[PDB]
RNA sequence: CACGGACCAAGGAGUCUAACGUCUAUGCGAGUGUUUGGGUGUAAAACCCAUACGCGUAGGUUGGGGCCUCGCAAGAGGUGCACAAUCGACCGUGAGUAAGAGCAUAGCUGUUGGGAGUUCCUGCCGAA
RNA sequence: GGCGCUCAAGCGUGUUACCUAUACUCUACCGUCAGGGUUGAUAUGAUGCCCUGACGAGUAGGCAGGCGUGGAGGUCAGUGACGAAGCCUAGACCGUAAGGUCGGGUCGAACGGCCUCUAGUGCAGAUCUUGGUG
């Protein structure tokens, strides 16, 4: 009260707009092959493991198999493919929001390669970019 | 009175009175503490009143009351404000004591912006002396 | 072509990029009636002010912390 | 009709301020009445004289209520024996306000029956034949 | 709304002996019959008035004279005087130098108005300069005098100054450009002979089938009478004095449940009966 | 595009005033207007007196805004402005009376008149 | 309309899709109108502030509000060789606009702002006339 109010402070209306946990797209699911279309990884094959409490996806390349390391994604800066892994093997309680401000990974990486090994093909697939070649048309285009 | 003088003064020549280009009125009244010709404002228009008010270094507290509206000579009675903000704010709200919240409030803000300047008019003329 | 549709919001009618409503000037005595407005108004000095009155008028409004639109006018071109 | 009284009187400004506060803030229908008569020109407000007083008053169960004139009261030498009433007006004539006093009776200014009757308790307004 | 004016000495003293107030200062103050009427005479240096419209103009000014307040609105330097209405010794009326004159006045606190007329003066800015109408100034006090013993005189070459006979005041004089409330020094004498020029409660005007006009509202100030203290027992409860805004936006009820439900309470059943998908009975 | 074009500079198609009336504001009020003259006057002025004449004066009942009582309210009533409705008396069959409003000033403004092209900007109301 | 069109880019007859206006709906804004709230006083002129709603084409006709130009009274103890008034200003700010303020230029001695009453807003075209030039 060292100084008497110059002036007024007009105070803000109190608001009711109150914050509620993300409902996700039906297609992302835990276990998800994922394509992202920005930053330094773009269009690289990527896993999904599972959705942050602050709505950023929690993806691993694995950095074994492409070298994308365990990263935060926004959700709408990918597109989600129908082929899918078991994400069971790995157990991806521990690292968390907080967290993100090597064993890790390899832990995580030893589980999800034990599941990439069982279909044919996978770690190619996660290995290899994606881009659109000419004559390719998205919205035709099964993802 | 204070009515009808009010309403010749609105709706008449407030030889004070400024207007502006956005069409607010300004009162040249060196007493006014608002500088805007309004039913509250015009030390002319109301019997009762306060304003802080610099003479040399000192920032007096100017009073008008109905019972001295005769006699405008001894009109103004002055009060000096501590140089402690705190007590100086103490001092006009203890003489403010059950007047209404206007010229308490316009009263205070007058002050503060006066003790402001003050200071800033010392910075601009800081000198070698002490 | 001009019409009443065009009229601007009240809020911000009569305001200069600045955010300040002009306010002509001409001597000290109308400079101090602006004291405390000074988030509100801001003054202008008067075309036909001399040389020797512009520095008061500029001394004392630094002084009493309000912004002049045109300050250097008259004491430097454009 | 009118929202105000066209006249620039600020008397009559200020009654016109008092009385549209109060039917503002009164449930009563007198300051309504009383605001809108205000509001009226001098053709729209016929002269209410002495001699109307005395038969407001005649009537029944009237004899101690406040007559109310939103206008100009006039003498009217035709009577001798006028009743004491303390009539309020807007203005009255020398005439009309020596007959009013020498009966005992008294004039006061719509403001004054505005501080007796606040709801207009008790009043009896009158209104002067506009013929022409 | 005093009892009495305190006369005051040249030298400055105040007197001992005290003045009731005549009845003129208790007299409407209308601008706008006296606007109309300042118009209507200053046209002619013609325009018929009324004469008692004239005279209640007169009255009007008269009655503004002892307002401070609107003294200081016109402009004089009347924040320096002993009291309002001024009045001063009757003996101001026999001085017979200039000097003596404005010495008392002086003494008298009117030395800020003469200071700002005798500053005012300046050269006439339209054509009308070399039309007789050169110089222009400011206006100053005016000196009311009941019988002229050589005031007269002394107070002619003073700027600002112009004197007055009682018995002959002038609207022009009293009320410059239209605007009420012109300083004014009254000598003891004119003060007491204002009286006669212009009756009493009790005393006959001296003028011919004249009384002094009557106020259509008893008291002045309408705050005294709208609060008074029976008004506020008859008045309702008030508002807010600042409108809450209800319905701001209008929420339609087919898109938002909580407004829906809230027009109507039925519906949270209907949806959880189904009503709407009920099935007929096949018979 | 269809239709026309010696050249530069200029100048460039009539006036004051009256009569009646509606409305508004102000002053007074069965009154109202002064100035027809005089006094007075820091002097056409301003202030004041008469002097005349002008234009004014010479009930029954129902409804009724309003106010009183009862009623929380709807209502029950009581009382009744203006004015209307019909019912009549008298004066002298209406402009009727049986409890008048006008005069003066100013503003705007309709009509009749006495010789008598477009129209600064914005807005508003609006036939057919 | 122009370029262009002839299984039409020509017609009439039906189908959808699509483009979009001074039209309609919602929102915000600006104006006019209407209904309101607000004094033992308002945190800014109860002619203030605030709330709510309706309308904005409009021909004939009519009314109001602003801008600008002079006249007079009053006023700003206004402005001025450290540069007043006048004029210009493809500069800046303001106002929907008539315009206003400032900066600069020009100018070189006085004039402006504001309240009131009083006068008073820019163009077109013809008969031609005169000088001057063919
Ligand atoms: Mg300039
Ligand atoms: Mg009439
Ligand atoms: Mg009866
Ligand atoms: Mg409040
Ligand atoms: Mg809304
Ligand atoms: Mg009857
Ligand atoms: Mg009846
Ligand atoms: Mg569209
Ligand atoms: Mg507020
Ligand atoms: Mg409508
Ligand atoms: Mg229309
Ligand atoms: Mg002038
Ligand atoms: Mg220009
Ligand atoms: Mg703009
Ligand atoms: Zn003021």
């Amino acid at each position: 009260p060292k100084w008497y109010p110059s002036e007024d402070v007009a105070a803000l209306k109190k608001t009711r707009k109150a914050a509620r946990p993300q409902k996700l797209r039906a297609s992302l699911v835990p276990g998800t092959v994922l394509i992202l279309l920005a930053g330094r990884f773009r269009g690289k094959r990527v896993v999904y493991l599972k959705h942050l409490e602050d709505n950023t996806l929690l993806i691993s390349g694995p950095f074994k198999v492409n070298g994308v390391p365990l990263r935060r994604v926004n959700a709408r800066y990918v597109i989600a493919t129908s082929t899918k892994v078991s994400v069971e093997g790995v157990n991806v309680e521990k690292f968390n929001v907080e967290y993100f401000a090597v064993e890790d990974q390899k832990v995580v990486d030893k589980a999800l390669i034990a599941e990439i090994k069982k279909t044919p093909l996978l770690k190619q697939y996660l290995s290899a970019s994606f881009s659109l070649k000419n004559g390719d048309k998205p919205h035709m285009l099964k993802f | 009175s204070d009515e009808i003088v009010w309403q010749v003064i609105n709706q008449s020549f407030c030889s004070h009175r400024i207007k502006a280009p956005n069409g607010q009125n300004f009162c040249r009244n060196e007493y006014n503490v608002t500088g805007l010709c309004t039913r509250q404002s015009c030390p002319l228009a109301n019997s009762k009143y306060a304003t802080v008010k610099c003479d040399n270094g000192k920032l007096y507290l100017y009073m008008k009351t109905p019972e001295r509206a005769h006699t405008p000579a001894k009109l103004w009675e002055r009060i000096k404000l501590s140089k402690n903000y705190t007590k100086a704010l103490q001092q006009i709200d203890e003489h403010l004591l059950h007047w209404s919240k206007f010229f308490r409030h316009k009263c205070k803000q007058r002050f503060t912006k006066l003790t402001q300047v003050m200071i800033t008019e010392r910075r601009l003329a800081l000198r070698e002396e002490e | 072509q001009p019409k009443i549709g065009y009229g601007s919001n009240k809020k911000t009618k009569f305001l200069s990029p600045s955010g300040h409503k002009t306010f002509l000037v001409a001597n000290v005595k109308d400079l101090e009636t602006l004291t405390m407005h000074t988030k509100t108004y801001a003054a202008e000095i008067a075309h036909n002010i001399s040389a020797k009155n512009r520095v008061v008028i500029l001394a004392r409004a630094k002084a009493l912390g309000i912004k002049v639109t045109n300050p250097k006018g008259r004491l430097a071109l454009e | 009709h009118r929202t105000a009284p066209k006249s620039d009187n600020v008397y009559l400004k200020l009654l016109v301020k008092l009385y549209t506060f109060l039917a503002r803030r009164t449930d009563a229908p007198f300051n309504k009445v009383v605001l809108k008569a205000l509001f009226l020109s001098k053709i729209n407000r016929p002269p209410v004289s002495v001699s109307r007083i005395a038969r407001a008053l005649k009537q029944e169960g009237a004899a101690n209520k406040t007559v109310v004139v939103v206008g100009t009261v006039t003498d009217d030498a035709r009577i001798f024996e006028f009743p004491k009433t303390t009539v309020a007006a807007l203005r009255f004539t020398a005439g009309a306000r020596a007959k009013i006093v020498k009966a005992g009776g008294e004039c006061i200014t719509l403001d004054q029956l505005a501080v007796r009757a606040p709801k207009g308790q008790n009043t009896l307004i009158l209104r002067g034949p506009r013929n022409s | 709304s005093r009892p009495q004016v305190t006369v005051h000495s040249l030298t400055g003293e105040a007197t001992a002996n005290a003045l009731p107030l005549p009845a003129v200062f208790s007299a409407p103050i209308r601008p706008d019959i006296v606007h109309t009427v300042f118009t209507s005479v200053n046209k002619n240096k013609n325009v018929k008035v009324n004469h008692n419209e004239k005279r209640y103009a007169t009255a009007s000014a008269i009655a503004a004279t002892a307002v401070a307040s609107l003294v200081l609105a016109r402009g004089h330097r009347v924040e320096k005087i002993p009291e309002i209405p001024l009045v001063v010794s009757t003996d101001l009326e026999s001085i017979q130098k200039t000097k003596e004159a404005v010495a008392a006045l002086k003494a008298v606190g009117a030395h800020s108005d003469l200071l700002k007329v005798l500053k005012s003066k300046k050269l006439r800015a339209g054509k009308g300069k070399y039309r007789n109408r050169r110089w222009t100034q400011r206006r100053g006090p005016l000196v009311v005098y009941a019988e002229d013993n050589g005031i007269v005189k002394a107070l002619r070459n003073v700027p600002g100054v112009e004197t007055a006979n009682v018995a002959s005041l002038n609207l022009l004089q009293l009320a410059p450009g239209a605007h009420l409330g012109r300083f004014v020094i009254w000598t003891e004498a004119a003060f007491t002979k204002l009286d006669q020029v212009w009756g009493s409660e009790t005393v006959a005007s001296s003028k011919v089938g004249y009384t002094l006009p009557s106020h259509i509202i008893s008291t002045s100030d309408v705050t005294r009478i709208i609060n008074s203290s029976e008004i506020q027992s008859a008045i309702r409860p008030a508002g807010q004095a600042t409108q809450k805004r209800t319905h701001v936006l209008k929420k339609n009820p087919l898109k938002n449940k909580q407004v829906l439900l809230r027009l109507n309470p039925y519906a949270k059943v209907f949806a959880a009966e189904k009503l709407g998908s009920k099935k007929a009975e096949k018979t």
